[PDB]
Parts: C-alpha cells; sequence; structure tokens
RNA sequence: GUAGG
C-alpha cells in the first residue's frame, strides 16, 4: 500500500509539471487521471515476481475480468472455445495466458 | 426385534432411555445451517412438543443480520429477503470418481428498491456454489472425504478472577466481558488498592474517568457508590472533573498525537462499544450476561449498554467487600463469586453449521465492502442486482475454509469405528481458541463437570493430551451451543420415568444419584443410605429420601470407543485410555466374525455408522448377487443397491461389502442388508478370537513379545488386503508434449511384455518392484552426448533419438497385482486441470498375512509385536489336543494393573463351550435364572455391559458348571486353570496353567511400511545433506544427542566420516563409492559443505568471517 | 570366526592404551589392504600378510591376528 | 495437522 502511496505521488509531481490553468476544471479532473496512470503502471511493472510486460498484463487482467463475467452470469465453468471466443484468441493462447498468470509459492 | 442377532445379556439393571442417533451432532447442526424442510420438521415437532428451538435458519440469520446496504446519501437499498437450493448436477460418487467438489447451487432474490427512483427491481442471482454434507456427516471435496470436528471455546459474557500476590501480601481481584466479535475489556480492582480499566490493555487508567465520560454524573455516582469506601477514595483522589475533560483525557490516553475532539471521541466510543457491527454480542452472551449479572430480561439482541457497566462494576466492587450475597443490579438477589473459567457451564461447542456461518459471514462483509466502494464509484440507473454483487468473496471464504483449516481434518476410514469417534471428537485446537503453545496444567486435566459430557478416559497420549476429547455416550447440543444430558426424575424417595436434559450449570443447583444404588422390588429406595455427588465436584451421601435426579444409565460418562470394552470397571484408568485408542486403529480382515464376548453396544454402534448399507423401505428381495441386491417395496418402489468392491479406502485397505440377506426372507425398515468392513451381521468387529494361554516360553515373549501358531498364516485367520493406487500426467512442456506409448527408448523387449500397444499395463498381470506399469517417454532433451557414448554407438549402430524414458515403475519393495486402471484424456469430454493431457491411475492390490513383526493388541491395552511363529506341534497344546493360538507373558498383568484381561478370558471360555443351569438354586444361579442367562448352546455370543458386567461369583459358579465338552470331563478346573502338556519336549508341564478365548485386533502399524534403507539417493539442493523420509528414500538422521554419546567413548574418526564423508561432501562422497567399489582404501575426507553455506550467510550481514592460518592465509 | 574371536584384553595390554590399540590396528590394516589393492605394481615398501590367509577376509581381522600374536611393533615418531 | 514411540 505505502509503494503505491509512493508512486502515486511520482505520478501526482509529473501531472502538475504537466498541468496548466488552461483547463476550465479543478485539479482533481486533470491529476487523477495520471495518479491512475502511474499506479497501473507500478502494479503491471513490479508485482509479480517473474515480471511480465505490460502488454501481456493487461491481456491476463482482461482475461480474468471476462472469465468472472462468465461465471458470474452462466454460472458454470464455460469451455475452452467460448473463452476462445469472447476473447477471440485461439485456445492454444489461451492455455498459454493461463499458465503465464501463475505466483511463486515459497 | 430381528434388528440384531442373538446376544445374551449380563446386564442387571433395565436401561430407561435408549441411545440417541450417534451421528446427530454434525446432521441436525447442518441442516439447521441449510434451513431445509428436516430443520422446520424438527422446529415444528419441537414447539408442539414444547421445547426449546430456534426458528431461524443460520443462512437466512446471515442473509438478514447484513442489512441493506446505504451509501452516504442512503438514496438505495438492496434487500437479500429469501433463498433456494436446488438438487446438486453430480452424483455422490461421480463426484468422489471426478474429482468434483460435491456441491449445489445457491440462488437468492435480491430486490433493489431505490427512493430517488421511487422502484423496485427483484431478481434472482446465483451467489456461487455450496458444498453440501451427505447423508453420512462427511464433506466430499475434491473427491477426498473431510470432515468438520466441533470446537470447544470460552463463550462470551462476564467472568471474574481472584488471585493472590506474593508482593502485595493481599488478594488482587479482577473482571473481563469478553466479546463475541468485538473488542475486549477488563476491569481490575484493588491492584494497588485502588481500581482501574482496560480498554484493549492501552495504557493505565481509573474507573473514575470512564464514569465522568458517561453521561452519569459524579453526584449520582457517590449516591450509589456511598456503601463502598473504596470507591469513595478512587473518586476523592480523581482530581479530573466533569464530562467533557473527562473525555478529552482518555481520548488523548488512548489516541495521542492529535488534539482532543468531543465528537471524534463520542463516535469512537460509540463505534467501539455500541455500534451494532464492532461489539455485536451473541445470543448467548446475552443470555449468560443476564444470568450471571442477574439483569431480569435485558434486551434479546444487542451490543452491552452502560446499565450492565455500571452492573458488572456493582458485582466486582461487592466482590471485593467480601460480600457474598447481594441485591441484583435491576435484579434479583443472587451470589456474587469468583467463577473458574474450567467450568463447563463457561466451554461453548462451536458445531459445523456455527463455523460455516462464521466463514461466509466474512466473505459476505468482504462482499458488502466491495458492493459499498463500487457504489461510491458507480453511475445511478446502471445499477442491477445481477450486476453489483461479486460471488468470488463468498466461494473463496468457504472453499479457504474447506481447505486448509485445522477444523477441517481428513476422514479416517480405518473401520467404522474410526470414522464415529472422528465425527464426534471435539477438538480445543483451532483460530481465536487454545492453540497448542497456549495449553496449561488446568485446562487439560479433568473436571467435576466433564460428566455425561465428555468422556473422560480416550484423549490422545500424545503431546495433545487433554486438548481432544469425545462426546458422551448420551450427550446432546444445547442451541446456543452447550451440551446436556438427560436425568431421570425422582420424586419422594421413588423412580419417576419422566427425562429432563440438564446443562452444566443447572446441574449445580440439585443434587444427583447415581445409576448404579440398587433400587427395591417396590419404585423407592432399597436402602436408605445412599451415594450421591452435589456442588462442587463433592461426593459426599446423603441416606433417606433427599434426592430428585439420578443418572438415566450407569455408562453416561463413557464415549463410544471406550464402551466397547468389557469388564472395564476392572482396567485401570491408563489401560483403558490405551485400548480406547487403540480399537480406532484395527484393520479390517478377509473374513469378520463378531466377539464371542463384548458388551451389547456394538450392533448400535455398527449400524448407526455410515460403512454398513440399511434398507430404507420394508419390502422383499427378489434377486440376490454380489454386485448387486434387488429390492421390492409392497407399494410399488423397486430400489437395486450397489454394493462397493474393493474400493481403497483413504488410509488404503479394502472396503468390500458382503450379502447377507437370502432371496425370500423379508425385511423391516431399517434392517442391514450388507456388511462393510469388519462387520458382521451388522455387529462390529474388528478382530478375531482366538485361543490364549499365559506362560513363559523360551525366551521368544520376553518384554510385552507375542507368540502364536502357525495356523493363522495357515487359514488366513488373521491376513488383510491392501490397495496402492498411483497415478501419472501425460503432461505439456515447453520443448513439446509427452506421449504415453508402447514404445520405449532404450529398454529390452522383455520388459514390455504385459504393456497394451497404448502403453498401459494390463489387468491381472502381477508386478514387482521395478517394473513398468505405464510407459511415458520425455518430448525431448537437449542433448550433447559425450565422445565415449559415440564411439560406442557408432559402434554398436545406434541412435541416441531425442526422447527420454521416465516412465512410471513400481516403487521399491512393493509387489501386488492389478486390479484397475482408470484412464482420462484431455480430448475428450473429460475435463482435466490446464496443461495436462492425459492422467492414468493404476491400482495394485496385495494380501498381506499375518507375519513376523506385526503389531497385535487386545482391548485392555495389551499391545505387542509379534515375536516368532512356530509350528502348529511346538505349542503346548490342551488336554484333548487343541493348541493353543498365542502365548502371552503373565509378568505384564499385576504390573501393568489390567486384572480385567484375565476375567475375560475364563469368561471367553464359558461362551464356547456353553453352560447350564437349571434349578441349582444359588444365589448366581438365580440371578442368571432371573436375568434369563440360564442356558445357553456353545458358540453363542454374550453380552456384558461396560459398568453392569458380570461378577466374580458367577464365572466361578458358571466354571465349576460347564457343559462337558468330550468324554463327559471339564478341561478347565474350577480355579480357572488346565493342564497344558509340553509340544518339544512332550512331558506334561508341572501345574495347570489359565487359558481361554481372547479377541485380539491388528494394529495398522505394519512391518512391511516401516522398513528402508539406503544406499546412495537423492540428496537436498540448498546444503546437500540427503533429504529424509522413505517416500525419497531417506538417510536416518543422527542428532545432536546421538553425536554427545558418540563422543563420549572417545571416538573420533567414526565422527569423522560420519559428518563428512556420509553426508555434506558431495567431493569426497563419489570418491569413496569410487573407492568401495574398485577395492582400495577410502580416502582423506575435507571440509564439509553446509559450513561452506554459513560462512557465505554470516559474510552476507556485513561480518568479514576470515578463515585463517596461525601462517597468515589457510589453505582450503 | 567371530568379531570377538581375539579375546581384547591381550591386545590391550601389550599396546597399553585402548586408543592406541585402535590406531596402531587400523594402521596396520590399512596397510594390508592397499597391499592387496595392489594388483601388480608391485612397491617394495608394502609388505604382505604375516598370517595365513583366507579365500575371503577382511584386513582388519588379519591385522588384529597378528597383534594377538604379537609379531608386529610400534614406535611413536 | 494427526497417529505410533
Amino acid at each position: 500500500f505505502l509503494d503505491l502511496i509512493q508512486e502515486g505521488n511520482l505520478g501526482l509531481i509529473r501531472a502538475v509539471e504537466k498541468f496548466d490553468y488552461t483547463k476550465g476544471y479543478k485539479f482533481s479532473t486533470y491529476a487523477t487521471w495520471w495518479i491512475r496512470q502511474a499506479i497501473t503502471r507500478a502494479m503491471a511493472d513490479q508485482a509479480r515476481t517473474i515480471r511480465i510486460p505490460v502488454h501481456m498484463v493487461e491481456v491476463i487482467n482482461k482475461l480474468a475480468r471476462v472469465q468472472r463475467q462468465m461465471l458470474q452470469d452462466l454460472g458454470r465453468e464455460p469451455t475452452p472455445e467460448e473463452l476462445a471466443k469472447e476473447l477471440d484468441m485461439t485456445p492454444e493462447k489461451v492455455i498459454e495466458v493461463q499458465k503465464y498468470g501463475r505466483e511463486p509459492i515459497s | 426385534a430381528s434388528t440384531a442377532p442373538l446376544r445374551i445379556s449380563f446386564a442387571k439393571i433395565k436401561e430407561p432411555l435408549e441411545v440417541p442417533n450417534l451421528l446427530a451432532l454434525q446432521t441436525e447442526s447442518f441442516d439447521w445451517l441449510l434451513g431445509n424442510d428436516a430443520w422446520k420438521a424438527r422446529v415444528e415437532s419441537a414447539l408442539e412438543s414444547g421445547q426449546d428451538v430456534p426458528t431461524k435458519s443460520g443462512l437466512e440469520e446471515i442473509f438478514e443480520e447484513i442489512s441493506p446496504i446505504e451509501d452516504f446519501s442512503g438514496s438505495m437499498s438492496l434487500t437479500f429477503r429469501d433463498h433456494r437450493f436446488e438438487p446438486p448436477k453430480n452424483s455422490i460418487d461421480e463426484c468422489k470418481d471426478r474429482d468434483f467438489t460435491y456441491a449445489a447451487p445457491l440462488f437468492v432474490t435480491a430486490e433493489f428498491t431505490n427512493n430517488e427512483t421511487g422502484e423496485i427491481k427483484s431478481q434472482t442471482v446465483f451467489m456461487g456454489d455450496f458444498p453440501l454434507m451427505t447423508n453420512k456427516g462427511t464433506f466430499v471435496i475434491n473427491g477426498t472425504e473431510r470432515v468438520v470436528v466441533s470446537q470447544l471455546v470460552r463463550s462470551p459474557g462476564v467472568y471474574f478472577d481472584s488471585s493472590i500476590d506474593k508482593t502485595s501480601d493481599k488478594d488482587i481481584f479482577s473482571a473481563k466481558i469478553i466479546p463475541s466479535r468485538g473488542a475486549w475489556l477488563e476491569m481490575e480492582i484493588d491492584k494497588r488498592d485502588m481500581v482501574g480499566v482496560r480498554i484493549d490493555r492501552k495504557r493505565k487508567q481509573s474507573v473514575t474517568v470512564l464514569l465522568k465520560a458517561l453521561g452519569w454524573t459524579t453526584e449520582q455516582i457517590l449516591e450509589e457508590f456511598g456503601e463502598y469506601e473504596s470507591m469513595r477514595a478512587t473518586l476523592e483522589k480523581d482530581h479530573t472533573q466533569g464530562q467533557d475533560d473527562a473525555l478529552l483525557d482518555i481520548y488523548r490516553k488512548l489516541r495521542p498525537g492529535e488534539p482532543p475532539t468531543r465528537e471524534a471521541a463520542q463516535t469512537l466510543l460509540e463505534n467501539l462499544y455500541f455500534n451494532p457491527k464492532r461489539y455485536d454480542l451473541a445470543k448467548v452472551g446475552r443470555y449468560k450476561v443476564n444470568k450471571k449479572l442477574g439483569a431480569d430480561e435485558p434486551l434479546d439482541a444487542g451490543v452491552l449498554t452502560t446499565d450492565d457497566v455500571i452492573a458488572t462494576i456493582k458485582y466486582l466492587v461487592k466482590l471485593h467487600a467480601g460480600e457474598t450475597e447481594t441485591v441484583g443490579e435491576s435484579g434479583r438477589e443472587i451470589v456474587v463469586e469468583t467463577d473458574d473459567i474450567d467450568h463447563f457451564g463457561n466451554r461453548r461447542i462451536r458445531n459445523v453449521g456455527e463455523l460455516i456461518q462464521n466463514q461466509v459471514r466474512t466473505g459476505l462483509a468482504r462482499m458488502e465492502r466491495v458492493v459499498r466502494e463500487r457504489m461510491t464509484t458507480q453511475d445511478v440507473e446502471a445499477i442491477t442486482p445481477q450486476t453489483l454483487i461479486n460471488i468470488r468473496p463468498v466461494v473463496a471464504s468457504i472453499k479457504e475454509f474447506f481447505g486448509t483449516s485445522q477444523l477441517s481434518q481428513f476422514m479416517d476410514q480405518n473401520n467404522p469405528l474410526s470414522g464415529l469417534t472422528h465425527k464426534r471428537r471435539l477438538n480445543a485446537l483451532g483460530p481465536g481458541g487454545l492453540s497448542r503453545e497456549r495449553a496449561g496444567f488446568e485446562v487439560r486435566d479433568v473436571h467435576p463437570s466433564h460428566y455425561g459430557r465428555m468422556c473422560p478416559i480416550e484423549t490422545p497420549e500424545g503431546p495433545n493430551i487433554g486438548l481432544i476429547g469425545s462426546l458422551a455416550s448420551y450427550g446432546r447440543i444445547n442451541p446456543f451451543g452447550f451440551i446436556e444430558t438427560p436425568y431421570r426424575k425422582v420424586v419422594e424417595g421413588q423412580v419417576t420415568d419422566d427425562v429432563d436434559y440438564l446443562t452444566a450449570d443447572e446441574e449445580d443447583r440439585f443434587v444427583i444419584a447415581q445409576a448404579n444404588a440398587a433400587l427395591g422390588d417396590d419404585m423407592r429406595f432399597a436402602e436408605a443410605r445412599v451415594l450421591v455427588r452435589r456442588r462442587g465436584g463433592e461426593v459426599d451421601y446423603v441416606p433417606g429420601d433427599d434426592v430428585d435426579y439420578m443418572d438415566v444409565s450407569p455408562r453416561q460418562m463413557v464415549s463410544v470407543a471406550t464402551a466397547m470394552i468389557p469388564f472395564l470397571e476392572h482396567d485401570d484408568a491408563n489401560r483403558a485410555l490405551m485400548g480406547a485408542n487403540m480399537m480406532r486403529q484395527a484393520v479390517p480382515l478377509i473374513k469378520s466374525e463378531s466377539p464371542l464376548v463384548g458388551t451389547g453396544m456394538e450392533y448400535r454402534s455398527a449400524a448407526d455408522a455410515g460403512d454398513v448399507v440399511k434398507a430404507e423401505k420394508a419390502g422383499v428381495v427378489q434377486e440376490v448377487s454380489a454386485d448387486y441386491i434387488t429390492t421390492t417395496n409392497d407399494d410399488g418402489t423397486y430400489i437395486t443397491y450397489r454394493l462397493a468392491k474393493f474400493s481403497r479406502s483413504n488410509q488404503g485397505t479394502s472396503v468390500n461389502q458382503k450379502v447377507i440377506v437370502a432371496e425370500g426372507d423379508r425385511i423391516i425398515e431399517g434392517q442391514v442388508l450388507a456388511d462393510g468392513p469388519a462387520t458382521e451381521n451388522g455387529e462390529m468387529a474388528l478382530g478375531k478370537n482366538l485361543l490364549v494361554a499365559f506362560m513363559p516360553w523360551e525366551g521368544h515373549n520376553y518384554e510385552d513379545a507375542i507368540i502364536l501358531s502357525q495356523r493363522l498364516v495357515q487359514d488366513d485367520v488373521l491376513s488383510s488386503i491392501h490397495i496402492e493406487e498411483h497415478e501419472v500426467d501425460a503432461r505439456d512442456t515447453k520443448l513439446g508434449p509427452e506421449e504415453i506409448t508402447r514404445d520405449i527408448p532404450n529398454v529390452s523387449e522383455e520388459v514390455l511384455a504385459d504393456l497394451d500397444e497404448r502403453g498401459i499395463i494390463r489387468i491381472g498381470a502381477e508386478v514387482v518392484a521395478g517394473d513398468i506399469l505405464v510407459g511415458k517417454v520425455t518430448p525431448k532433451g537437449e542433448t550433447e552426448l559425450t565422445p565415449e557414448e559415440r564411439l560406442l554407438r557408432a559402434i554398436f549402430g545406434e541412435k541416441a533419438r531425442e526422447v527420454r524414458d521416465t516412465s512410471l515403475k513400481v516403487p521399491h519393495g512393493e509387489i501386488g497385482k492389478v486390479i484397475g486402471v482408470r484412464v482420462f484424456d484431455r480430448e475428450e469430454g473429460d475435463e482435466l486441470p490446464p496443461g495436462v493431457n492425459q492422467l492414468v491411475r493404476v491400482y495394485v492390490a496385495q494380501k498381506r498375512k499375518i507375519t513376523d513383526g506385526d503389531k497385535l493388541a487386545g482391548r485392555h491395552g495389551n499391545k505387542g509385536v509379534i515375536s516368532k511363529i512356530n509350528p502348529i506341534e511346538d505349542m503346548p497344546f490342551l488336554e484333548d489336543g487343541t493348541p493353543v493360538d498365542i502365548i502371552l507373558n503373565p509378568l505384564a498383568v499385576p504390573s501393568r494393573m489390567n486384572p480385567g484381561q484375565v476375567l475375560e478370558i475364563h469368561l471367553g471360555w464359558l461362551a464356547s463351550r456353553g453352560w447350564d443351569v437349571s434349578g441349582l438354586a444359588e444365589e448366581w444361579a438365580q440371578r442368571l435364572q432371573v436375568i434369563g442367562a440360564d442356558k445357553v448352546e456353545p458358540g453363542t455370543n454374550v453380552a456384558t455391559p461396560v459398568f453392569d458386567g458380570a461378577r466374580e461369583d458367577e464365572l466361578a459358579g458358571l466354571l465349576q458348571h460347564t457343559i462337558p465338552n468330550r468324554d463327559g470331563e471339564r478341561m478347565v478346573l474350577p480355579s480357572g486353570k488346565a493342564r497344558l502338556f509340553d509340544g518339544r519336549s512332550g512331558e506334561p508341564f508341572p501345574e495347570p496353567i489359565s487359558v481361554g478365548y481372547m479377541y485380539i485386533l491388528k494394529l495398522h502399524h505394519l512391518v512391511d511400511d516401516k522398513l528402508h534403507a539406503r544406499s546412495t539417493g537423492p540428496y537436498s539442493m540448498i546444503t546437500q545433506q540427503p533429504l529424509g523420509g522413505k517416500a525419497q528414500f531417506g538417510g536416518q538422521r543422527f542428532g545432536e544427542m546421538e553425536v554427545w554419546a558418540l563422543e563420549a567413548y572417545g571416538a573420533a574418526y567414526a565422527l569423522q566420516e560420519l559428518l563428512t564423508i556420509k553426508s555434506d561432501d558431495v567431493t569426497g562422497r563419489v570418491k569413496v563409492y569410487e573407492a568401495i567399489v574398485k577395492g582400495e582404501n577410502i580416502p582423506e575426507p575435507g571440509i564439509p559443505e553446509s559450513f561452506k553455506v554459513l560462512i557465505k550467510e554470516m559474510q552476507s550481514l556485513c561480518l568479514n568471517v576470515e578463515v585463517l592460518s596461525s601462517d597468515g592465509m589457510s589453505i582450503e | 570366526e567371530g568379531i570377538i574371536n581375539p579375546p581384547i584384553d591381550e591386545l590391550l595390554e601389550a599396546t597399553d592404551s585402548k586408543y592406541s590399540l585402535v590406531i596402531y590396528a587400523a594402521k596396520r590394516a590399512r596397510q594390508i589392504n592397499a597391499y592387496y589393492s595392489q594388483l601388480g605394481e608391485g612397491l617394495l615398501e608394502y609388505v604382505g600378510p604375516l598370517v595365513d590367509t583366507h579365500v575371503h577376509e577382511k584386513p582388519l581381522s588379519i591385522a588384529l591376528r597378528e597383534i594377538n600374536a604379537g609379531l608386529l611393533t610400534s614406535e611413536a615418531i
């Protein structure tokens, strides 16, 4: 949590370096975008021991959330081809990404 | 009537109340949790019968407890009014087979009502799969049968304590109010003659500042506290005054570093104690608090109130004043007294339902937090019940409980008795409770209150002694969570039929008689003098009509396992403890036989156990076959029961089921139709009944060892099947997929003789160590062949193909005949975990006979390892020529103080050859005639209940009048001994020896599993010392204590080899193996490795540990 | 024909210690074992078993037998 | 975790 706070501070100094009053709004609408950017980058870059690249990271999170949506809607484990279709990828890429998203066990 | 087979009874008093459902504990609690039809049926039955019962199902209780969620505006709300269940898709057997958590779907109707829209939208939402308890009280998770065990804990409420401080030279009194979930508050008085409060033990403080912080003013406090000088001294010493000043003082003390604030303080105290979420006292908590503090009917549910705080202040001060009886605060007059925590009144057991409810409540609280966050970050009119919830918390928490949780344990299926005693056990170890290291002398030992509620005999004899305990035989659970026991109602010195269930504390009020006490022909006491018990565990007597309750049966205290032992009163405590602990470890045999001598309760403990297969309709059987039995009821329903054959049990023993009922026999509902493991005619049978004699014999039975004939090996009397299951997975790796196939590389043709074309061994093909079961080959390894291998191949003209053999082989030291193989495939309909393409599991089943080294034991704590299986002729044979099947040292019996085994033996003999006693007219003769155990034929069983068992006069009289076995003579003398001819020498022994029948069981501590040896094998990774354990060819550990012994002798070289060559030195190990196999002397050991690891680690802490020499740097 | 075949007391008296005996017998057994592992290079410094030998045997038993017979000797440097 | 020592 506290490292996330520091990374948000980093995004804040970045955003205020790139803010001007020309925008006809408050700070809270401009800075928050860059804070979100910095936190997302940190969570994608230094979260996993076996580091994944950013593109694969968003692949993992998209797969996880859409799979959770499938479970919520259908209430059953969807067929691999079904998940492949909602993702539009192939089943081979599906098993690949599923294996790439594990965590080390101590 | 025909429930159980004929069994003569030696009981002397008729039990009024039959044993309840032995397994009600788990099933009723889970039925309450589900809120299914059975729970409501029991609730209405109790209500019409007048018995108290909860009308609110646990699941709907938790769902109603979570109030509709309100944002900062409170515009919208969500009500989870009703839930429902549907039949689970998978069958129990199917779930066991295919590794599926037996469960059913959980739908709840969520109603989203918004005032801003002024609209209600209803939708049924699936919250997640819910595991379900099968009819035998077992949870089938991932194909493994787990069980959950009730947990003892300290119930919430007010507690008080008095102690003596050596320094103070005076007593110190304290109190606490332990909640259900919230933070704990304590209250000490006269710590140094003053009073104070622990708010989570944050800092030193007084009661006066807390009272001032509350709305109660100083004047009224003096008025209500003016009769105790201690409180007057406390307040007059108090300098601070006024509510605000006390509030800011306590706020600064509790949370220093910030300026005090009135509203911040007020809301913090409200959240800490008066908010209904943080400090929700359970129903039992309030029920106990009102009685202990004397408040007459306070709020049924709710957090503590200031009235309760002042009431406990009064109670504490009154206890300090030395007063014993005092007027209750807003209540009746009550005793003030320090309470002992060990007392069973203050110990409450969470059953399965309560634990699952707590876990799902935590999950639903996580869900509430998540959905509140989402609502705070969600737009209006984009809100639906099906979208806002998230089912991840609930399923995550329920699975995280059913796996990796101490109270969720692996079922033990050694025999049905093991199943029962695992079901009923209460465990004090767990989360938020008495852990392993928290134990003390006081908690472990027995208490006067554990009578009829917890058997005091059977507990693990290991380090966890007394932290686990079995439930009593007649025990029952209170809706709050206390345990009750029945008691017969006695009035005006007579015995009324009605039975009332009493709890731990309520029993203290009255004085209860003893069941063993004699009762005359009339309903009145035979003797004016009679033994009774009263408050505090006192055992004083009170003659005449003074009692009002009496134990319903003599066997209340004893548990089911203990109550199996016959002649229990004679045995010591320790030996009955060991005996009960051992009956759980017996293994079923190829053929079972019921005990000739044993208590009459085994039938019930077998029928109530799930292993037997009992009918559920009263019909007629049409076709009988081993695989299935087909029956038809008069209504017209045809039911065919499947009998399991040779299915591996959890511990690795067969679960074969036999068939009893003939073709044309009638059936009454509930009748047993097939045996389980270790059963016969529905009666428990964990062992076999042997002939035994007591005499030392050549030193082959020295120090507890056992000698037995070879007739046991010859007739398979003691033989047990054993099935080992092993599996392999055709995993896919980076280089490619693995293939299970017949084409194995770099092997002879003969080894692949039993393998099928697919590469899977055939069914029935016997295997041995090193064999091949399924032929799997690695896709490829990066091969850089060595020059010698290249030359050899070129000369021989063979190709070193990339694929490598990694086939499963039979483990070393294991034999057997394959009985079953199962194959699962990815591309088929069957689903496997990710990556794996195929799984194959193979069974190997063998028939282990009794051999040297196998453990053996009886029911009275007498256990030993076999030491010699002599031929049939060498056994000292009785006068007629019958050999004695087993020989036992007599030296053990007086020393071990278990005389019962001896009595049993004589009675065992009496059961073998029957007794005839008619018109004898002696005292024991008349007792047998009235009991009905007067005429018996040979071979019929006998029943001696645990405390109503036969006396010695009856045994002596029966021995005097045993039926003639042959030639009109009795082979046993009236003393109970017989003349034994030697087997080897041939002459008769000098004096008669004691002989008779004894029930012997075969413990599961077999020799086959324990054996282990290691020339060389695997090694460890971080430090190369050989990894231990039989499952990986491990080396035995040479301990620090062991090295001390070797250093005592003055032997230095053996130590050096044990520490360097034989482990922890990779360089020298291969050299030593080379020297041994070549034939030269062993080389000179060098430095070990673990020292290098240690110096490297100590260098990493910024300590420059240098290995120097006297002449500068050293050579290493 | 046993580990205890040479009685210990005679060995002890000649050696004068329970530890000097083991070191000295072990050194002799090492020498004999290395001689039997010579396999023909025929170093002159090495010597054979003074007492007769069995077809299969352990060098230490032969060493202890020589000590009991007393044909060997020791001298600390 | 639980058995046996």
